[PDB]
């Protein structure tokens, strides 16, 4: 294109050159417009932009008549060439490049079904104030470049989050975002996909990818049924001794279904001790009003004093009640909720 | 004090600290790996400080975006002020209000400036950045403007590119979220950015004339004569009225329509489909006294 | 990874577009400064004794202005000092500048146009005077060109030598940062590749 | 294969182009060359005696060219030059071409403009002088229109009658060779085509 529209319009800048300067020959050249080369390059530049000023024009006869001519076929080109030249050029990769890791800092790495809302939402439970000072970098990485709504979103976040365009299956990508380095992997869901079979392939195959490239990660996914999630444990790095775990949603959701069937609405108690919820006060007489005192606890994990070593389970959970303030639920040496008065705490 | 025209000194000192960093920063970058070839940190911890303070995350940043939002508009006010002005021209320090005002906007300038190289992850991607060069060839000048008690209008002009920020200092502070008037104020701030400072360079180099004929082409326009002329020639129409008449100036005229064009081609009705999105039958019904109303819902057409 | 980031794709692209740049700009003041100026040189450095020095009578119009854009008109007499060559030895008439030949070829001086035409009469006048009295004496280091103005001769070049050395020096300047830019860029690259891939 | 290559139709497309092209150019020369230069043919060739030389003293303004593009405007005395006509035998006036008489109809001659208006006056009194020597006697082989410009007559006329050879040739040349070019490209296939089904 390039080559083309710059050859037409010097050469036909020479021919009106040549016929504006020796001029008319039936008036025995006394037409000779006296114009330069470059005067004649600015007129065919100003005349196949469908400007004209008018401050230069052609004159002779031969010059309008080469003039009617080339407007003809040179506004078509011109009006061709220029935007697919404009579109050929600028096409420019916005978010290439590669994460840079900091040295005293870790960072996250999150794939999978990322969206606007499912980013914010995630970002709402991650960095949240009721933990503590956190200071892990979050690392995004979709084939998909981001709508102006979520960039707005990154950069209300621009010292957290970072983002960058590539696929996890590319394993060139997987070295642009250092997942070698990185201290988790999270794979989100599309959990309203047309058919959960297929992403449940498409997530197995994520997480068959950051295996093949790093198998010492640890990988947090989430699948829609539960064969999909026992086709993960087959993959030969996929050690939950480590911590990759797979959150089922069916098995998650009919659990908390079943519970809640012994004890009725205990499923909305258990989902509401994982999102992070602040205090809301409520200054009238409602349900609401002691109902979000009850939202605004959450579940968290701690160590406990070495003064509570060799005592009962009901007893450090009774006063931590009545002096911390506190309600202990479970305890690790294993996993066990709610040991009786025999077993004593454990140091560490 | 007239006669030596010392317009060279302004370009002088944009160029040598465009430049000069830039090969400070090479250079950083080849001894820094050549000493293994031949022969949480406190910086991070200011590096967070200043990337906290270029977004508007606290309220100090905040008091800061806004600073820069309304003393990028005070600056091309300035270059408004000065643009009828001559070309070179004296002027004492401590009676001219207006260099002083400028004094005050360019050294805020300068601090939000370092701010930003603070800030930056890549030295050289900072360097190179767009808002950066415009930092490079308008903050410099002034201060050799108020060193030598003399002024030129020389690239000033370029203060028109900090519209681009707009969008941007906008998305910080909360103002603009949904998708459509995020790209309308970035479309808005392109194209009168662009507009503005194409306006400047024809207006700079059509009144100091062609160094070829020993500068008798001072086709002597106003400022807002070019802003006239690149509307009336981004648009084609092309009245012929006002036009360039020097070498220089036909030859940025030249490269303005290959660009210029499509740009507002492209750009204008864009604009008009994002503003006038109106919902037509919105509100709500009002009921009045003593007549009931009932309504109809479902499947509605025409014929039904 | 070995390969540039996108900081160091920038800079050679900014180092590759100053030796455009450079190249471009070499082109362009190769028609507008050099050209002239080398048809200036053209002209050749002579020796010239005056002639006579004559007035027509047929004034000519100036244009003095003051301070707030005045436009008036003032008129001018017209002196021709006509010299006698020393390449052609003919009768050649005597010009400040090409400014001067292009604005009036029918005389030898123009005045800075004043309000008063008394004024422009009398520098005139002074300028007549001086060439009234040095006749014959002290031929001159004037200039001339028999190829296309024959008939004229100046007193001034209208560009310097020094227009030769700036029409070469800062396009060669461009050039040279350019180059420094790509190499530059180009070279840190090479030595972190091998610093990283020393261990 | 019994067709067209792709040569032999691009081959009969400039034929056709050719064809086009001579026929449109003997249409364009039709309105440019030819209806003027019938104009000119339309004067005719008659013989007129001088009647009177006269001067009026209102000079008109010439254009004098330096080389580098001087635009200096000398100014030159006007000569009416009347003769008697044989056709109309009226009071006509004399003119060198249509020319001459567009620019300044006032006049019988233009000199070529100088710088000094005393060399474009003795221009004027040397072509008046000999203008002025040969009254009554000799006349002259000079052209005249009284349909269009009854009050002048000319000199030369400003055609040439190979003005009609050349309005027609090239076109005709243009004619011939594009027809020559699509029978012979249609005469070699024809050929090709039969030496190929003679086996
Ligand atoms: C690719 C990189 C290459 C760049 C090349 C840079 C090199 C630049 C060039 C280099 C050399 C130029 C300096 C030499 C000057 C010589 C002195 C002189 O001529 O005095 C003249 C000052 O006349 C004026 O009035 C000056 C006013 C304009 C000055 C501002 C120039 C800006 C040029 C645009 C800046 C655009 C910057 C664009 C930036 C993007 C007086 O002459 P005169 O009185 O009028 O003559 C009368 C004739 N007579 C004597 C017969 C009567
Ligand atoms: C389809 C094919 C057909 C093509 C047709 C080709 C046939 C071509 C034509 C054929 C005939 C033309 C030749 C005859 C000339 C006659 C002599 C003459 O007139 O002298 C004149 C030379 O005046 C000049 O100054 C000449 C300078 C221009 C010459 C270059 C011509 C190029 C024409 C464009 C080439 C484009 C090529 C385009 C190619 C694509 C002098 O006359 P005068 O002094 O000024 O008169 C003063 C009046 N007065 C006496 C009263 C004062
Ligand atoms: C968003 C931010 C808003 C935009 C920021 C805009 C900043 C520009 C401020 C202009 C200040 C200024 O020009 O001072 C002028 C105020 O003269 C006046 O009277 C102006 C009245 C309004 C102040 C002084 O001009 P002067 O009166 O001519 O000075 C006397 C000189 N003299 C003694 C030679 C006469
Ligand atoms: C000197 C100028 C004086 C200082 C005034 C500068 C305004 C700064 C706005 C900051 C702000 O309050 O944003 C808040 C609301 O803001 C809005 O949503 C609407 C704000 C007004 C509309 C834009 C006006 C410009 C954002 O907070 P939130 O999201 O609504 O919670
Ligand atoms: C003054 C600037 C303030 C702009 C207000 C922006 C705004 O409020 O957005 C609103 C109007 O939607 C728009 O975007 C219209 C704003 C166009 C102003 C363009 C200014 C830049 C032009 C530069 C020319 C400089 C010339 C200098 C010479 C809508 O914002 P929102 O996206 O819907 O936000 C979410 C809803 N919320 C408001 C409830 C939170
Ligand atoms: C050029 C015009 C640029 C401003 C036009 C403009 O922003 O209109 C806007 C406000 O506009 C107003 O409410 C104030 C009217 C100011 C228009 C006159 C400016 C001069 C109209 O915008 P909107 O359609 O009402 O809101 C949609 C914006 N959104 C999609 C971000 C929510
Ligand atoms: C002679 C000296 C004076 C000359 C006068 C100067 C003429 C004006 C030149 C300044 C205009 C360039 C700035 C600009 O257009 O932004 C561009 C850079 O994208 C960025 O956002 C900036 C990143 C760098 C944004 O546009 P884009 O990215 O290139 O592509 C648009 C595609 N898109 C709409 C999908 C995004
Ligand atoms: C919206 C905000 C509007 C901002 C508008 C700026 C005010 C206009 C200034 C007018 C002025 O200064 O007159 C001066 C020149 O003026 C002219 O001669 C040209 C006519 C003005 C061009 C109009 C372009 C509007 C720019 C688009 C708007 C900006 C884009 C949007 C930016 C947000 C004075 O003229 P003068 O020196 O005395 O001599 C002139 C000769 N004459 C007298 C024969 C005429
Ligand atoms: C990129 C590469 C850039 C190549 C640019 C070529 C250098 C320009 C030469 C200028 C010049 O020679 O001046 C001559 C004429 O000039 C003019 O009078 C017309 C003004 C120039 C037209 C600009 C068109 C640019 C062509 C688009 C670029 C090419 C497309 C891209 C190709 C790759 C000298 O003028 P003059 O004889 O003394 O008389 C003029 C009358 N005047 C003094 C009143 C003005
Ligand atoms: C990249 C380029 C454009 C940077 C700018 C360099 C040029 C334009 C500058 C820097 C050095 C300057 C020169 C310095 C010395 C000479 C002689 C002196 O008595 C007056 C100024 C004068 C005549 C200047 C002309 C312009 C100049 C040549
Ligand atoms: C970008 C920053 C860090 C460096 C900028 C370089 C500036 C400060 C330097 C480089 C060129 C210098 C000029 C060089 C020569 C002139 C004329 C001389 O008689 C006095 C000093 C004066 C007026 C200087 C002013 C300051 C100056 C403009
Ligand atoms: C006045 C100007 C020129 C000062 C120049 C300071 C430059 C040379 C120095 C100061 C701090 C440096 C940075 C320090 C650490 C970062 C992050 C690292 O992972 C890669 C290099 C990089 C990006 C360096 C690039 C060069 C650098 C920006
Ligand atoms: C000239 C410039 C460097 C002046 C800036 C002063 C710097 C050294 C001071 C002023 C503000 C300070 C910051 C104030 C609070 C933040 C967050 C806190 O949780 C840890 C320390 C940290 C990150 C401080 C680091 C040092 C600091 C950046
Ligand atoms: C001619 O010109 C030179 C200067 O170029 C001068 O010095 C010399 O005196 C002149 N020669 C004669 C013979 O006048
Ligand atoms: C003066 O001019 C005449 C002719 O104009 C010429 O023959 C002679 O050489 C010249 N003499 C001098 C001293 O220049
Ligand atoms: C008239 O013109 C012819 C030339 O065409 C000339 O030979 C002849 O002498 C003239 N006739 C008369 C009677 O003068
Ligand atoms: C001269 O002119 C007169 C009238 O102007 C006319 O009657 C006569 O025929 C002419 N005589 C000659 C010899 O041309
Ligand atoms: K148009
Ligand atoms: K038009
Ligand atoms: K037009
Ligand atoms: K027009």
């Amino acid at each position: 294109l390039l080559s083309i529209f710059i050859s037409t319009w010097l050469t036909a800048a020479g021919f009106i050159h040549l016929v504006e300067n020796s001029g008319d020959p039936w008036e025995n050249f006394q037409n000779n417009q006296a114009l330069t080369y470059w005067e004649c390059v600015y007129l065919l530049m100003v005349t196949m932009s469908t400007v004209g000023y008018g401050d230069v024009y052609a004159k002779t006869t031969l010059g309008r008549l080469f003039m009617v001519f080339f407007i003809l076929g040179g506004l078509a080109m011109f009006a061709s060439y220029v935007p697919e030249i404009i579109e050929l050029i600028g096409n420019r990769k916005k978010y290439g490049g590669s994460y840079s890791a900091v040295s005293g800092r870790k960072h996250i790495v999150v794939c999978g079904h990322i969206t606007l809302e499912s980013v914010s939402n995630f970002l709402k439970d991650f960095l949240h104030k009721d933990r503590d000072d956190v200071n892990v970098e979050i690392v995004f990485l979709h084939n998909i470049s981001p709508n102006l709504e979520l960039e707005a979103l990154f950069k209300r976040h621009f010292t957290q989050v970072e983002f960058y365009q590539g696929s996890v299956l590319n394993p060139h990508d997987l070295a642009r975002v250092k997942i070698e380095s990185a201290d988790a992997c999270l794979i989100l869901a599309n959990k309203y996909c047309a058919d959960p079979d297929a992403e449940d392939a498409s997530n197995i195959m994520r997480v068959i990818s950051i295996k093949n490239y790093h198998p010492k990660i640890r990988i947090i996914t989430q699948m829609l049924q539960y064969h999909n999630k026992a086709h993960l444990l087959n993959i030969p790095s996929w050690n939950w001794k480590e911590g990759d775990d797979a959150i089922c949603l069916a098995e998650l959701k009919l659990g908390f279904i079943a519970q809640s069937c012994l004890a009725q609405g205990l499923s909305t108690m258990l989902a509401n001790l994982f999102s992070m919820r602040s205090f809301i006060k409520i200054e009238e007489d409602t349900w609401q009003k002691y109902y979000l005192e009850g939202v605004s606890n959450e579940m968290y994990t701690e160590y406990l004093s070495s003064a509570f070593v060799g005592l009962s389970f009901p007893t450090v959970c009774e006063l931590c009640f009545v002096k911390l303030k506190l309600l202990m639920i479970a305890i690790e040496s294993r996993i066990l909720i709610n040991p009786g008065n025999h077993l004593k705490i454990q140091e560490g | 004090s007239r006669g030596q025209r010392m317009w060279w000194a302004f370009l002088a000192s944009s160029m040598v600290t465009f430049f000069g960093g830039l090969f400070i920063i090479l250079l950083w970058r080849t001894l820094k790996y050549l000493w293994t070839v031949c022969c949480v940190g406190w910086m991070t911890s200011v590096k967070d400080w200043a990337g906290v303070m270029i977004s508007a995350q606290t309220l100090t940043g905040r008091v800061l975006v806004v600073l820069v939002f309304a003393l990028s508009i005070g600056a091309l006010v300035i270059y408004f002020i000065d643009s009828s002005n001559p070309i070179e021209s004296c002027q004492n320090f401590y009676k001219d209000f207006t260099l002083q005002i400028d004094m005050a906007f360019n050294v805020f300038f300068l601090l939000y400036f370092g701010l930003r190289f603070i800030a930056a992850n890549d030295k050289l991607w900072f360097w190179l950045e767009v808002n950066s060069v415009v930092d490079f060839f308008t903050v410099p000048p002034v201060f050799v403007s108020v060193y030598l008690n003399r002024s030129w209008l020389g690239l000033r002009f370029l203060r028109a590119l900090r519209l681009i920020q707009f969008s941007e200092i906008l998305q910080f502070l909360n103002i603009l979220k949904t998708s459509n008037s995020i790209k309308l104020v970035n479309l808005l701030s392109i194209f009168i950015s662009t507009w503005l400072t194409a306006a400047g360079f024809i207006h700079l180099v059509e009144n100091s004339g062609d160094p070829w004929e020993n500068f008798q082409n001072n086709q002597a326009l106003t400022y807002w004569e070019c802003v006239y002329l690149l509307m009336v020639t981004m648009s084609t129409v092309g009245y012929g009225d006002v036009y360039a008449k020097t070498t220089l100036g036909r030859l940025f005229m030249v490269f303005f329509i290959l660009g210029g064009l499509a740009m507002f081609a492209s750009y204008v009705p864009e604009i008009i489909e994002l503003i006038g999105n109106r919902k037509k039958y919105g509100g709500s019904y009002s009921a009045v006294s003593g007549r009931k109303h009932i309504v109809v819902c479902g499947h509605i057409t025409l014929e039904s | 990874a070995y390969e540039y980031t996108e900081a160091e794709d920038k800079s050679i692209r900014l180092g590759l577009f100053l030796i455009i740049s450079g190249v471009v700009s070499l082109f362009i003041f190769g028609f507008c400064w050099l050209s002239p100026a080398l048809q200036d040189l053209q002209a050749t450095e002579a020796n010239c004794t005056v002639l006579s020095v004559q007035q027509i009578g047929e004034v000519f119009e100036c244009t003095f202005t003051c301070g707030a854009d005045c436009r008036g008109t003032s008129q001018y007499p017209c002196v021709q000092v006509y010299v006698n060559n020393s390449e052609s030895n003919s009768r050649a008439l005597l010009h400040s500048d090409e400014h001067q030949l292009l604005t009036n070829p029918k005389c030898s001086y123009i005045p800075p146009c004043k309000r008063e035409n008394q004024k422009n009469l009398e520098s005139v006048m002074n300028w007549q005077q001086y060439w009234k009295d040095e006749i014959g004496s002290q031929p001159f280091t004037c200039y001339f060109n028999q190829h296309q103005r024959p008939d004229d001769v100046l007193l001034h070049r209208t560009h310097d030598e020094i227009v030769l050395l700036h029409c070469f020096l800062w396009p060669l300047v461009t050039f040279v940062v350019g180059v420094l830019i790509v190499v530059l860029t180009i070279c840190a690259k090479s030595l972190a590749v091998k610093a990283e891939a020393m261990k």
